[PDB]
Formats: C-alpha cells, sequence, structure tokens
C-alpha cells in the first residue's frame, strides 16, 4: 500500500529526466534521457540501481517518453538496445516522429565532433523506434492486466504529452515538460480532474509584448534594407517563430522573402505540417482554408538565395556551430546587421516551459494529494516547494538523483452491493440511516447482501 | 457561372417575390429563384441581392447575348421589375 | 375522428401497434373540443393498458394536446394528478410531470391550480430516479409561491449532478420570473462552485452573479479572516477564479457575468489587471487564453468595466495596445472597438500611439477602418505625436487609396478636438516659406486635401491664427467647402 | 435495460439506450434514400426534366411528374428522420456518434426537439461529417427549388400512387434539408473523444469508442455500468482498409451487442468490384467515352483513387484526367492528408517518414487528379473531352452529377460507374432513364459481411445480441440463402422502426468502494469463504456510493 518513487535522472536538476515509480508493485520509468553538459559518461542515467546484470524487462513494466527533448528521449536507443529493454516503450505519435531524426543529428554531433566512445549506432536507434508503441491523446491504453496510462496535452512542443499511470484505485500524473500559455503554434496543458496520489512535475521557473517587440524590431531592420539572422536552436522555438513571422509578413502584405536553412528545420516543418490535430485552435481552425504550415512566404534557403543582396530574412541552423558563423561573419559591419539570440545584437526571448504561477495553477487544477518536483533548480524547487506547501496546503517532495521517496497509500476495496439492499438503502433515509448488512467474502470477490440474501445462500 | 448585386428598394417581401430571370438567344426563359439567405437589408426600405446564377448551352459560333433580367411574382403570373442588362457568353467547345 | 381513435386503440392490439397508432396520431392537430374528447379517451385507455411504453406516450400525447391553443386545459388537470397518484414507471412519471409543467405554464393566472401543482411537484421530490427530481425541480421552477427557496437550497446538494442543475436553473427561473432571492443561497452556491462536473459550475456562477446583483452592499465575513468584505466584492473575486476555469465555455460565462459586476470596488479592479485575493490576474489570464472566444469575452468585460470605471480604463490600454496585435481578426476587431469606446478622457503616450499607427499598416480593410474611427475617437498630447499620427496616415493613403473618405473624416476629428497642437505644424504641413512665393499645390490631390482637412477643422475652434494661410489656401479652402462641405467647416 | 428504435434503416441507424439512469442515443442516421422519390435538382434548367409530362390520379398533376413510367415528387428531395416523437429527446444525455454517415441528421435532433444534453464522436467523423454537410446544405442550396408539393403525402392519396412512391414510409415525417445554421450550432456541442478514451457520464456509466475499421476516425462503442456491458457495434470493417483495423478484443464479455451497419448487398467482393470498376473505366476511357463516378468526398473514394493511381501506369492511361468536383473537395483531400494517426499501421508509417500518408496527394503533383470546388470556375477552362469525374451525390438528386448525367446520357460510349451501396441503383437512374449511357453497378461497400459477422460474434460470445429485422430475415432480393443472416446460439433479438426493446439482461451487484476505517472494523468470521457483519452509514455522490463508518 505505498507509492515508491525514485528519480535516477534529473532530482534536484535539470536535464537527464528519468523517474521510477513503483506504484502498487508495477514498475514503470517515467522518462530516459541525457545530461548536455556531460561528457564523462554521465549523460545516460545510472541504470545500475535498477539492475546490476539483470534483465530490465522483467524490472520494468512500462517505460513512457514525455517529448521528443534529449533530456527527457537521448538516452532511450542507449538504454534500449545496449543495457536490454525489449518492453513497450510507450510514446506520443508527433514525439514517436521527431524523435529518430533528434537522436540522429545528437548521434551525429557525439559520434563525429565532440567525444563518443559508449554510444548508440543508428543501426539500433531504429531497433529501439521499433519497440516504441505510440498512443493518442486521452487514450487509455492497458500495458498491463490493471496497469493502464493516459497522455494529457501538455503543450510544450509538438506532441508533449502529461502522463497518468493508474493502477487500481491509485494514480500518478507526471508531467514532463508543459506550458500552461498557449503559444502561436501550440495549444496549453490540460488535465481533468484527476485527483491522483501524486503529481511529479517540473519546477524549474508579456509575451504578446515581446513579440510585438520582436516583430517591430524585424519590420524596422527589413524596411531599411538590411538582412536579418536570427539563429534558432530548438525545433519548437523555430516553428513558432516562423509561423509568427508568416502571419505577420502576411498581414503587414510585403514581399521582401524569408528563408530557413538546413535539412533539419525542412524536416521538423514536414513533421509540423503532418500533425496539424496537435496545434493550436487557430491552425485546426483555419486548416480548411489553408496549411499554415506550408509557408507562402517562407522558402527554403539555397545558402539564402546564394546571399544574394537585398532586405531579406535568414533562419540559422545551430543558436557557436556551422551555417550561422559563414552568415555571422559575412554581415557584420552591415547596413542591418540584426542578429537576435535567444554588428547589432538584439535580445528577444521566448518562454518554452512553465513558469512558477503555471505550476501553481496545474496543481490547483489536477488537485492532487502530494507534490513532487523535478526538473528545475534547487533555489527554485525551495521556492515552489514553499509556495505549495503554504498557498494549496499539499505535501511537496524535495528528491535529488538516486533518492527515494515512499507516500503511503489508501486503497479502497471494490465490493459488490445487491441491487434490492441498495434501492431499499435509496428508499429510507433520503427522507444518517444505517446500513446493516452481511459481507460474503468469498475468495476473488467481495459481496455485501442483506441477512436474508446470507442465509438463503449460505 | 454569373453574380448579380441588385439594389432592391422598396419592396416589401423580397424574400418571395424578387426573382431572376436569365434569358438565353434562343426561346429559353429560365426563371431562378433565389434564397432568402443572400437578401441582404441594409436599411429600410433597401435589399441586396447577391446571388451567383448560373449559365449554360452547348457551343455557338459567336458571343451572342444573355439576358439577365429581375422579376417580381405574385400569388399567378410576373411582370418586369428592373433594366433589362446584356451579358456576352461565348460557349467554346470542348 | 375521436371514436376512430377509441376503436382503433381497443380493438385492434395491446401491446405493440397500438403505440404506433398513437404515435400516427401524435402529427395531427385537434380542435379544442375534440382535444377534450380525446383526452378524456386516451385517459380512460391509460388505466387498461398496463405496458409502460404504451403509457409513456399516452402522457406524452396529453403533454403535446395540453399545448394546443384555443384549449383551455383546466378540466383535465383532476385527472392528471389521479393519473400521477397511481404510477410507477418513473419515465411515464417524468413524462407526466412535463404535462404538468405545461399545464401549468398554459394557465399563469390561476393561482389554485399552481399551489395545487407545486404541492404535487413537492411531494414527488422525493422519488428515487433523477429524472422525476429534475422534472419536479422544473415545474418548482416553472411555478414557485411567487417554502420553495427552502426546497430548491436543499436539492442543491443531491448527488446527482443533473438534479443540482436542475434546482440552480429551477431556483435562477424563480429569480427571472421576478422571485426575490435569499443570502443563504450565495453561501450555497459558493460551495456549489467548486463542482466536478461542468454545468453545475456554470449554473452556479450563473447564481453567484445573480445574487451578486441582488444584493451588491451586503457584509459577510472572511471565513479565514476577522475584516469583512462587500458581497459583491467577494462574488467578483468568485467569478474571477472560475475564470481559471478548465472548461472554455465556463471561462466564457465567467467573463460575461464578470462584464456585469459594475458595483464593485476599485481595488478589486486594479487586482484583476495585476501581473504579481482570487481576483488576481484574472483578465490577464483571460487575455491570452488559447480559446478566443474566452479572448472575446474578456475584451467585452474590459469593455463594460472600463466603462463603469474611469480609473480602470488607464489599465486597460496597455493590455489593449498587446493585443491589436492578435492572431485571431474578430479578436482584435473587438479590442479596437473597445479600445474607441473606452477613449473618452486618457490621453495616449508614445509607445501606445506609434503602436497603433504601425497597426495601422495592415492589409485588412475592416480592422483598418476600425482604427480609423478609434483615431476618430482618440485623444493625444505632444503635437509631434499629431504629426507622426498624420505622416501614418498619409502613408496609409498612399498605400490604400480606397480608404481616403475614412482618413478625410480622421482627420477632420484630429483637427476639430486637438486644435491648440495643430496650429504650430501649420508651416510644416503647408509647405509655407517665410519669404517665397510657393508654388500653388495641385487640388484633388487626396494627400493634400487629406492635410488641408486637419488644417481647417483645427482652425474652426481656434480663430487664433487662420492668417497662416496664404492666398490659394483660401482658394483650396473655398473650393473644398463648395465640394466637401460635410467634412470642412465654415 | 430498454432500448429505443428511431430508425428502420439497418446501415443508418439511431437507437436510444435507456441504461441505468442514463439515457444514451447511439447514433443519428438520416435516410436519405427518401429523396430517389423526389425528382433531381439540377444546376441549370434542363430541357428534359422541365416539360416531363404530370402524373395524373382520378380524385395533383403539378405535383407529379412520371419519367419513363416512374412517377416522381416535383418538390425539393425531402429527408426520411429519425423518428423523434417515441421518446422525448429532451431526457436524452449524451448522443454516441460512430460513423460521418450516421452523424447526418443531427441537426435535427440538437436543434428541432429540445436535446440539451452532449455528443460525443472522434475528431476525423466531426470533420468529414461537416464537410458531407456543407456539401449537402450546399447542394440543396445552389439553384433552390421550392417545398411546392404536399397533397402527395395523404393516406388517402399515398395509396393510390404506384409502388416506388406507396411503398414510402413515415412520409409525413419527412422534412426540407436543414442550414448551415443549424450545422454549426449542431456541430458546436460536441465534445471530442478519441480511439479507447475513457469518457464517464454522470458518474453513472463509462463510454468509449473503440476503432472500427470501416472509416477514418468511424468507432464502436462499449457502454459500461460498473458490472454490466453493452457493446454497440456500428459499420465496422474486417478489410485491409486506410483506418485503423477493429478493434475486436474490448468488444468481448458484454452483456448485449447491439449491432447495425452490415453490408448492403453482402453478395460481392470488394476486391473485385475495384478490379472491375478499373477494367469498365479502362475499357471507356480507352474507347473515347466519359466515365462519371457520383461518390461521396471521402470514404471509398480513397481506395478507389489508390487503385487507379496504382492501375494508370499499368494501363498506360495518363492522358486520362481525372476531376474531382465537389464545393467540400480539397478539405476532403487535406483532411485525408492530415489525420495519419486514425489510419492503419501500414498508411502511418508513411507519416514517420517524410511522405504524405495518402497516395492520392501524388496525383495533385503530377497533376493526374484535378480538384475543383464546382462545375462553373475553372474546371470549365480546364476541361479534356476523354476523362474521369468523381463528383456530385451518390443519390443522383443533386450535386454536379446531375448535370454531368444530363450532359452525357445521350451517348452510349460515356459510362457511369456506381461505387457506394447506400442507394437503390434501378432508381437512382429512373429519373434519367431514357439514356444512352452504359451504367455499371460495382458496389465497392467494405463492411461486415455475414461470415465475417458470424466469426466476430463466436470470437466475442455476447450473451444477447440486437439487430434490425432485415439482418435476421435473407434479403429480398435472395429470399433465399440461409447463410445470409444473423445466426447465434440466441436466436437474436430484432428491431423494426418505432419498436421498444425490453432488455431482460438488469442485474444486481453495483459496485461499492469502502473505505480502510471500515475494512478494519469488519471482522473476517470464517464461514468456509468468510462472512462479516457490518453496519455502516451509506454516502452517495455523482452516482458513486460510499460506506462510512458511523
Ligand atoms: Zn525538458
Ligand atoms: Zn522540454
Amino acid at each position: 500500500p505505498e507509492i515508491r518513487v525514485t528519480p535516477l535522472g534529473a532530482g534536484q536538476d535539470v536535464g537527464r529526466s528519468c523517474i521510477l515509480v513503483s506504484i502498487a508493485g508495477k514498475n514503470v520509468m517515467l522518462d530516459c534521457g541525457m545530461h548536455m553538459g556531460f561528457n564523462d559518461d554521465r549523460r545516460f542515467p545510472d541504470f545500475s540501481y535498477i539492475t546490476q546484470n539483470g534483465r530490465l524487462t522483467d524490472f520494468l513494466d512500462c517505460v513512457i517518453i514525455s517529448h521528443f527533448h534529449l533530456d527527457h528521449c537521448g538516452a532511450l536507443p542507449y538504454f534500449s538496445e545496449m543495457v536490454g529493454y525489449d518492453g513497450p516503450i510507450y510514446m506520443t505519435h508527433p514525439t514517436q516522429a521527431i524523435c529518430p531524426i533528434l537522436l540522429e543529428d545528437y548521434r551525429k554531433i557525439a559520434v563525429d565532433k565532440k567525444g563518443e566512445a559508449n554510444f548508440f549506432t543508428s543501426q539500433m536507434i531504429k531497433d529501439c523506434m521499433k519497440k516504441v508503441v505510440a498512443v493518442h491523446l486521452h487514450q487509455t491504453v492497458q500495458v498491463d492486466d490493471e496497469l493502464e496510462i493516459k497522455a494529457y496535452y501538455a503543450g510544450h512542443v509538438l506532441g508533449a504529452a502529461m502522463f497518468q499511470i493508474k493502477v487500481g484505485s491509485e494514480s500518478v500524473v507526471y508531467t514532463g515538460d508543459y506550458n500552461m500559455t498557449p503559444d502561436r503554434h501550440l495549444g496549453a496543458a490540460w488535465i481533468d480532474k484527476c485527483r491522483p496520489n501524486l503529481l511529479i512535475t517540473e519546477s524549474t521557473y508579456s509575451k504578446r509584448c515581446r513579440e510585438r517587440d520582436f516583430l517591430k524590431k524585424v519590420h524596422e531592420t527589413v524596411e531599411r534594407g538590411g538582412k536579418v539572422l536570427i539563429p534558432v536552436f530548438a525545433l519548437g522555438r523555430a516553428q513558432e517563430l516562423c509561423i509568427l513571422l508568416e502571419t505577420f509578413w502576411e498581414r503587414m502584405n510585403l514581399k521582401v522573402p524569408i528563408y530557413f536553412s538546413t535539412g533539419l528545420t525542412e524536416k521538423a516543418n514536414h513533421y509540423y505540417k503532418l500533425f496539424i490535430p496537435w496545434t493550436n485552435q487557430k491552425i485546426r481552425k483555419t486548416f480548411v482554408q489553408r496549411n499554415m504550415f506550408e509557408f507562402k512566404h517562407i522558402k527554403a534557403f539555397d545558402r539564402a538565395f546564394a546571399d544574394n543582396p537585398g532586405p531579406m530574412v535568414v533562419f540559422a541552423t545551430p543558436g557557436h556551430a556551422g551555417q550561422s558563423l559563414q552568415i555571422f561573419r559575412k554581415w557584420a559591419g552591415n547596413e542591418k546587421n540584426m542578429v537576435i539570440m535567444p554588428m547589432q545584437v538584439e535580445y528577444m526571448s521566448f518562454s518554452a516551459h512553465a513558469d512558477a504561477k503555471g505550476i501553481m495553477q496545474l496543481v490547483g487544477q489536477a488537485e492532487p494529494e502530494s507534490v513532487l518536483l523535478v526538473h528545475g533548480e534547487a533555489k527554485k524547487m525551495e521556492f515552489l516547494k514553499q509556495k505549495i506547501e503554504q498557498e494549496l496546503r499539499v505535501n511537496c517532495y524535495m528528491p535529488a538523483n538516486g533518492e527515494t521517496v515512499t507516500l503511503p497509500t489508501s486503497p479502497s476495496i471494490p465490493v459488490g452491493i445487491s441491487l434490492g439492499l441498495l434501492k431499499r438503502e435509496m428508499a429510507q433515509g433520503l427522507l444518517p440511516r444505517l446500513l446493516h448488512g452481511t459481507l460474503i467474502m468469498k475468495e476473488s470477490n467481495f459481496r455485501l447482501v442483506s441477512s436474508e440474501q446470507a442465509l438463503k445462500e449460505l | 457561372a454569373l453574380d448579380v448585386d441588385a439594389t432592391l428598394e422598396h419592396v416589401q417581401d423580397p424574400q418571395n417575390t424578387v426573382k431572376v430571370q436569365v434569358l438565353y438567344p434562343d426561346g429559353q426563359a429560365q426563371m431562378i429563384h433565389p434564397k432568402p439567405a443572400d437578401f441582404r437589408n441594409p436599411g429600410p426600405g433597401r435589399h441586396r441581392l447577391i446571388t451567383q446564377v448560373y449559365l449554360s448551352h452547348t457551343a455557338w459560333t459567336e458571343a451572342c447575348q444573355v439576358e439577365v433580367r429581375l422579376l417580381l411574382a405574385y400569388n399567378e403570373g410576373t411582370i418586369p421589375f428592373s433594366k433589362p442588362v446584356k451579358v456576352y457568353i461565348m460557349p467554346k467547345p470542348a | 375522428k375521436s371514436a376512430a381513435l377509441h376503436i382503433d386503440l381497443c380493438k385492434a392490439t395491446s401491446p405493440a401497434d397500438a403505440l404506433q397508432y398513437l404515435l400516427q396520431f401524435a402529427r395531427k392537430p385537434v380542435e379544442a373540443e375534440s382535444v377534450e374528447g380525446v383526452v378524456r379517451i386516451l385517459l380512460e385507455h391509460y388505466y387498461k393498458e398496463n405496458d409502460p411504453s404504451v403509457r409513456l406516450k399516452i402522457a406524452s400525447l396529453l403533454g403535446l394536446l395540453s399545448k394546443t391553443a384555443g384549449f383551455s386545459p383546466d378540466c383535465i388537470m383532476d385527472d392528471a394528478i389521479n393519473i400521477l397518484q397511481n404510477e410507477k414507471s418513473h419515465q411515464v412519471l417524468a413524462q407526466l410531470l412535463d404535462t404538468l409543467l405545461a399545464i401549468g405554464t398554459k394557465l399563469p393566472e390561476n393561482q389554485a391550480i399552481q399551489m395545487r401543482l407545486v404541492d404535487v411537484a413537492c411531494k414527488h421530490l422525493t422519488d428515487t430516479s433523477h429524472g422525476v427530481r429534475n422534472k419536479c425541480l422544473q415545474l418548482l421552477g416553472n411555478l414557485g409561491s411567487l417554502d420553495v427557496q427552502k426546497i430548491i437550497g436543499d436539492y442543491f446538494s443531491d448527488q446527482d449532478p443533473r438534479v443540482r442543475t436542475a434546482a440552480i436553473k429551477a431556483m435562477l427561473q424563480l429569480h427571472e420570473r421576478g422571485l426575490k432571492l435569499h443570502q443563504t443561497i450565495y453561501n450555497q452556491a459558493c460551495k456549489l462552485l467548486s463542482d466536478d462536473y461542468e454545468q453545475v459550475r456554470s449554473a452556479a456562477v450563473q447564481l453567484i452573479w445573480v445574487v451578486s446583483q441582488l444584493y451588491p452592499e451586503s457584509i459577510v465575513p472572511i471565513p479565514s479572516s476577522n475584516e469583512e468584505i462587500r458581497l459583491v466584492d467577494d462574488a467578483f473575486g468568485k467569478i474571477c477564479h472560475m475564470v481559471s476555469d478548465g472548461s472554455w465555455v465556463v471561462r466564457v460565462q465567467a467573463a460575461k457575468l464578470l462584464g456585469s459586476m459594475e458595483q464593485v470596488s476599485s481595488h478589486f479592479l486594479e487586482q484583476t489587471l495585476d501581473k504579481k485575493s482570487g481576483a488576481c490576474g484574472a483578465f490577464v489570464h483571460g487575455l491570452e487564453d488559447e480559446m478566443y472566444e474566452v479572448r472575446i469575452a474578456a475584451v467585452e468585460a474590459l469593455c463594460m468595466l472600463a466603462q463603469s470605471s474611469p480609473s480602470f480604463a488607464e489599465k486597460c490600454l496597455d493590455f489593449l495596445v498587446d493585443m491589436f496585435n492578435d492572431e485571431i481578426e474578430e479578436v482584435r476587431l473587438q479590442s479596437i472597438h473597445t479600445m474607441r469606446k473606452i477613449s473618452n478622457n486618457i490621453t495616449l503616450r508614445e509607445d501606445q500611439l506609434d503602436t497603433v499607427l504601425a497597426v495601422l499598416e495592415d492589409s485588412s480593410r475592416d480592422i483598418r477602418e476600425a482604427l480609423h474611427e478609434l483615431l476618430c475617437c482618440t485623444n493625444v498630447s505632444t503635437k509631434e505625436g499629431i504629426h507622426l499620427a498624420l505622416v501614418e496616415l498619409l502613408k496609409n493613403l498612399t498605400k490604400y487609396p480606397t480608404d481616403r473618405d475614412s482618413i478625410w473624416k480622421c482627420l477632420k476629428f484630429l483637427g476639430s478636438r486637438h486644435p491648440t497642437l495643430v496650429l504650430p505644424l501649420v508651416p510644416e504641413l503647408l509647405s509655407t516659406h517665410p519669404f517665397f512665393d510657393t508654388a500653388e499645390p495641385d487640388m484633388d490631390d487626396p494627400a493634400y486635401i487629406a492635410v488641408l482637412v486637419l488644417i481647417f477643422n483645427a482652425a474652426k475652434t481656434c480663430p487664433t491664427m487662420p492668417a497662416l494661410f496664404s492666398d490659394h489656401t483660401f482658394r483650396h479652402y473655398a473650393y473644398l467647402r463648395d465640394s466637401l462641405s460635410h467634412l470642412v467647416p465654415a | 435495460m430498454k432500448l429505443y428504435c428511431l430508425s428502420g434503416h439497418p446501415t443508418l441507424p439511431c437507437n436510444v439506450l435507456k441504461f441505468k439512469s442514463t439515457t444514451i442515443m447511439l447514433d443519428c442516421g438520416l435516410d436519405m434514400t427518401s429523396t430517389l422519390n423526389f425528382l433531381p435538382l439540377p444546376l441549370v434548367q434542363s430541357p428534359r426534366l422541365s416539360n416531363l409530362p404530370g402524373w395524373s390520379l382520378k380524385d395533383l398533376d403539378k405535383e407529379l411528374k412520371e419519367c419513363s413510367g416512374h412517377v416522381f415528387v416535383d418538390s425539393v428531395p425531402e429527408f426520411c428522420l429519425p423518428e423523434t416523437e417515441l421518446i422525448d429527446l429532451s431526457t436524452v444525455d449524451v448522443i454516441l456518434i460512430s460513423n460521418y454517415h450516421c452523424m447526418m441528421a443531427l441537426p435535427y435532433i440538437t436543434e428541432h426537439t429540445g436535446f440539451t444534453g452532449t455528443v460525443y464522436a472522434t475528431e476525423p467523423t466531426v470533420q468529414i461529417g461537416r464537410l458531407l454537410m456543407e456539401e449537402l446544405v450546399n447542394f440543396i442550396e445552389r439553384v433552390p427549388k421550392a417545398q411546392s408539393a404536399s397533397l402527395w403525402k395523404n393516406k388517402d392519396i399515398q395509396r393510390l400512387l404506384p409502388s416506388p412512391l406507396k411503398d414510402a414510409v413515415e412520409v409525413s415525417t419527412w422534412r426540407r434539408c436543414y442550414t448551415m445554421q443549424e450545422v454549426n450550432s449542431a456541430l458546436s456541442k460536441i465534445q471530442l473523444v478519441g480511439y479507447s478514451q475513457k469518457i464517464e457520464l454522470f458518474g453513472a456509466v463509462q463510454v468509449t469508442p473503440l476503432s472500427s475499421g470501416y472509416a477514418l476516425g468511424s468507432s464502436n462503442w462499449i457502454i459500461q455500468s460498473h458490472y454490466e456491458k453493452v457493446s454497440y457495434v456500428s459499420g465496422s470493417s474486417l478489410l485491409t482498409t486506410h483506418p485503423q483495423p477493429m478493434d475486436q478484443a474490448s468488444l468481448k464479455n458484454s452483456d448485449v451487442l447491439v449491432l447495425t451497419g452490415l453490408t448492403q448487398i453482402p453478395t460481392a467482393n470488394p476486391d473485385g468490384m475495384v478490379g472491375e470498376f478499373c477494367s469498365n473505366l479502362a475499357l471507356t476511357v480507352r474507347n473515347g467515352g466519359n466515365v462519371l463516378v457520383p461518390c461521396y468526398p471521402s470514404g471509398v473514394i480513397y481506395d478507389l483513387l489508390e487503385c487507379l493511381y496504382q492501375y494508370i501506369d499499368s494501363a498506360g492511361l495518363s492522358s486520362v484526367p481525372l476531376y474531382f468536383i465537389s464545393p467540400v473537395a480539397n478539405s476532403s483531400l487535406e483532411f485525408s492528408q492530415i489525420f495519419a494517426e486514425w489510419l492503419c499501421h501500414n498508411k502511418q508509417s508513411k507519416v514517420y517518414l517524410p511522405e504524405p500518408p495518402f497516395p492520392h496527394a501524388e496525383l495533385i503533383q503530377t497533376n493526374k487528379l484535378k480538384h475543383y470546388p464546382s462545375i462553373h470556375g475553372d474546371f470549365s477552362n480546364d476541361f479534356r473531352q476523354p476523362c474521369v469525374v468523381f463528383t456530385g451525390h451518390p443519390s443522383l438528386r443533386f450535386g454536379d452529377v446531375v448535370h454531368f448525367m444530363e450532359l452525357w446520357g445521350k451517348s452510349s460510349l460515356n459510362t457511369v460507374i456506381f461505387t457506394e451501396p447506400d442507394f437503390s441503383y434501378l432508381e437512382a437512374l429512373a429519373p434519367y432513364q431514357p439514356l444512352a449511357m452504359k451504367c455499371i453497378y460495382c458496389p465497392i461497400d467494405t463492411r461486415l459481411n455475414f461470415i465475417q459477422v458470424s466469426k466476430l460474434l463466436k470470437e466475442v460470445q455476447p450473451l444477447h445480441v440486437v439487430c434490425p429485422e432485415q439482418y435476421t430475415q435473407p434479403p429480398p432480393a435472395q429470399s433465399h440463402r440461409m447463410d445470409l443472416m444473423i445466426d447465434c446460439q440466441p436466436p437474436a433479438m430484432s428491431y423494426r422502426r418505432a419498436e421498444v426493446l425490453a432488455l431482460p439482461f438488469k442485474r444486481r451487484y453495483e459496485k461499492i468502494e469502502i473505505m480502510p476505517e471500515l475494512a478494519d472494523s469488519l471482522v473476517p468470521m470464517e464461514i468456509k469463504i468468510s462472512l462479516a457483519t457490518v453496519s455502516a452509514v451509506l454516502h452517495t455522490k455523482d452516482n458513486k456510493h460510499l460506506l462510512q463508518p458511523p
């Protein structure tokens, strides 16, 4: 009658999301990500806690991947095809499209350039994706005879999902990454009144004004004849910038071009085009008029039209690295050299995750009886734990990496009630009337009938 | 398809009285009943009629004409209502 | 053909084809004396049939025949309550209560039959079925005793959410019919505002708004504090918390009801647009919601509350400026319209002004026209801002020449209401050299009329300096007075 | 418990399930076969249909026009609604919708009947039926005829009418086509759901949509209330179709299985009919004729466009243009492209690659298939004489198919090919009947036939089976084949229109939850099994019961 949770990954840190939940005798891992910034073989989570030279298929009944960010999904090919796991890997449909191409990109980064000796190949990336079972929104999939999981729209990236892990009467809701404010291409996070036993949520932390200022800067720089070189590093930020730009260019109706580069942002554009139901309300509603991800102004950059003169908008492949530094050096000391990091330099930052008030709202609206914090900074987690334990009067927890946290729960016994006794109790008392009956505690089932039904069926 | 824009002035019930007549150069005089959904009423005694009437005939050796006319119908016959307007039509062979 | 109905029902079959014959009969109108005859025949045939579906169809057909125009239903109520006396099927009982509700609604004047029907409803409210309780609550709401408020308040706490919604809608119908409600209703609806069902929450927030409008100045204590809060302020806080609901129609309902609470104190009004009790950040959350209907409803709530409170409009101003650039065109139309509505006396500073003038460049003609009427109704200091407005209007005229009449209306309203500020700008607009004889500008050039419409409307209310005009400007004044007399004044 | 039957159509049902304390409507089906009795609505006033001779009754000549011995009503085509007066539709709480074909007439229930409940359907059924409703309203309202004819719907006169008009049932309940604002108001109150999603209705029953395999988004429903389950099996396919395969495992151990939407004309292999369609199309366009395919904008048209895509390169018909004229044609193609998550594992493996899931999308970029909103706009400038046109309504009473048949019926080289089994082929051709066109009837119904449903019922083993009366009898076209009926170990339960079925599958044992405070206070006395005497106060909230210690 206990729920034991052990984050082997993030804990009181950012990156390498990996949380183990042992609810009601069934063990579920909640993400499997890699820690960027480490190169000393601490990228992948320490799976020696679960098994030391043992089979992970027996130990783990389910593996959940929240979204395609590498700190939540980057360690998946290693965990499957090197340590050994041939069980169900549950994942969202847009996540299952983006995850191979971001894993291959980091495989291209780590194997070619920056120190990967113990790593995964492309063949075992495909092998790991072959074990992935895709789930839809709000679909209750039965991994076991009694363990079921259900995905909720998280709105962090395309196909980011909040997972509720329910077995018996006990449920655990894990929210990998989410944002309670809608973006220009994504909706907001939504959860019903589940009232789970535990809410494992991220804890790491205006928008219209910032977007208007960025658009005004871009418009003022492009109306002066200069060219902007705004870079993008994440796929969600790139798609949001492209859709916000495209609706601005269509609204102002000026025809000077906007371009995006690389062979990966094009793949992201195609996958975002193929996953319209996982987008914002405007993109779904105005899809019948036109596909908003089929850009009529943002076109493919053949070296940014061979870096031709004139005012134009260019998207750089990284956020440094190649395919951006050549543009940065070729446009330094120009008329309008506006480069906006997340030789005029502007600073326009777009938040992809939720802030403190969004986490407060999610805890209030899901209404759990306990909250657990991962995926953030320790000081911010302490402040948010104080806010949780003060404003909503509900227990909060501070687990580090490898630090187990156990929670006592009170299961409710499912008992059948004979319909005659139930209708009799509906009859008298509706006008604190007691219900006196006999509990026939048979094998593997429970019946609670009247004394007459007890004696006639004794 | 032919789009019309009628400025109906002081029509009591344009929903069930105003009818569009298209008259081909031959004897065909097809009479079109507009739906009440596009009898716009921008003012008291003022009405706007925006229908996309549909025209078809077989091949012509030359673009002749077609005669578009509004009609008023009453409970048994119809009378001319608007100015006769000629539109050029050229059915080319397939 | 009432005897034909009698023969066909009692002669062909009992169980199944009688239902078909009743269904066929239900589709034709009956004259009032024949209504009385067929009502007597069907009520005689009610006791014969033991099939519940046939009796349900009988009850539905009685309810349909009671709604006929020329038939006075006062003579059939006693047999109706007699067949409710010994009816055991719950669906047939619910249909019979529907029939009785039709009887009561058709005869509003007779108080005795209304008291009899609400007595029947109070008798049958203890039924185990939710449908019977729902119909009895509807009966109490439609007739009442305008005791009934206490009973419906007791049934706010029923186990079935449908009965809870029926009770709230019944007492809302009681208020709408004219009955004045109590105050314990506020506590019960506040308890019910946190219901797990969407319809219960929507009905409860409607009831909270109604009881706030009935007793706005009532004083209620905080449950967790010694301080006392006005009732309208507390209900405003509750509806502001309901603005952050998980259901979007509940959010739309909460915003729409929040717009009608004009008696709220100013303190909570500055609270509801802040970003740092439960009313804090309600409109900030509502203006950035994913559903555009919620954003529209929050825009009209902002409009109503800023029309009520003049100090609220300054806080509404920058949020409307930020939300001019909105992804839905209807939302930005509504934002521009409400900005025009609440621009009665507040002045625009530089960044709000040139954000408006930046969104003037948009390709949509509808929001350009709406923003044109906003510029007609705007008040602005710092005459360089007026020069900036003129420059942006002139380049809009160059980019879109079809809007010349609207732009001329804008410049007429800008000159007529900012007269002293245009006055130092006149030598910069008319190219008046201090000593050189200037060439006569080309008339019928829409930029030049636009300048002159601004200048002449400024000169109407200020006769301080009309001598800054040259001779050809006076000739053009005569030409515009002859041609554009609805814009240029005398 | 009880089951009200508001529709007599097998593949267009409207069943109201009065189950415990919640009333569920299972689908709503607009019978468009009633429109066959009416004279077709053309885009232009055709000379042949206008001066058809009237039909006289010696007792109406302006109302009835006779074409080739068959009498047709000269009014707007009216639609046979589900019967909305047996049960008060303000008492129903939830409408569960399976197909977009079974979502028609939803504006009739949700607006005219005082229905204040909620509607559940999947994303693709709602979107595609929105498109189909849009083109239906457009087709009725392009060239508006009046509802002039009313005297023929009389009990004294319809007896005297000939057989196609006399056999029409519930004629007084027929209604004009709903308008677009009724469509918008009906579709505004639909709560969107996904496959295998639990929906709790007032804490009493639990409904989930299960994938059926017929159409993309099409779903079967199971209604669970504690220890009893009702399975609703609407139009489902066991063949290798584009949508997700049929979920047969979740239908198991159900007390009653309501099944509808079986195959019309079951004695037809759909693959053989696809082969016949492609062969006849190739034969016609090789002779210089024209192929007209009256079809819905979505559904079987995707399958036959896939097969025609695989066939044109083999047959060398790349020079033959394929025209798809529909007001919702572009929206249908785009909607088919983006609903990849609702397709089978073969189709949704294609979108893991940067590739469209349906192969008909490649026909646009190769310009083999051109789609237009209407005939008039730019199709009249891009029209080549030997061509294939997928257009119009398959009922042949409205849409662009009427104009195309009036254009092409005077030539024997042109052909019309019928792929939809919904409408009677002879009654569809009847108002056009003096035509030299060759008519090919190859229906591609991919729903469950009778051997498939026998295997399904042997696999599932429901305790009781509820089916329409037409499934117990042999089809009247055959009337002798004993294999063309539903046979089970219990002899089913048949229903007709406006019939109320009483299901004696109601049981005891409603589930309860006991808190651990009471669980410790109950001593497990040994009986051999165990016995315990409990005294508790019963707490009920949202139709869920709890036991509390006093
Ligand atoms: Zn993350
Ligand atoms: Zn993330």
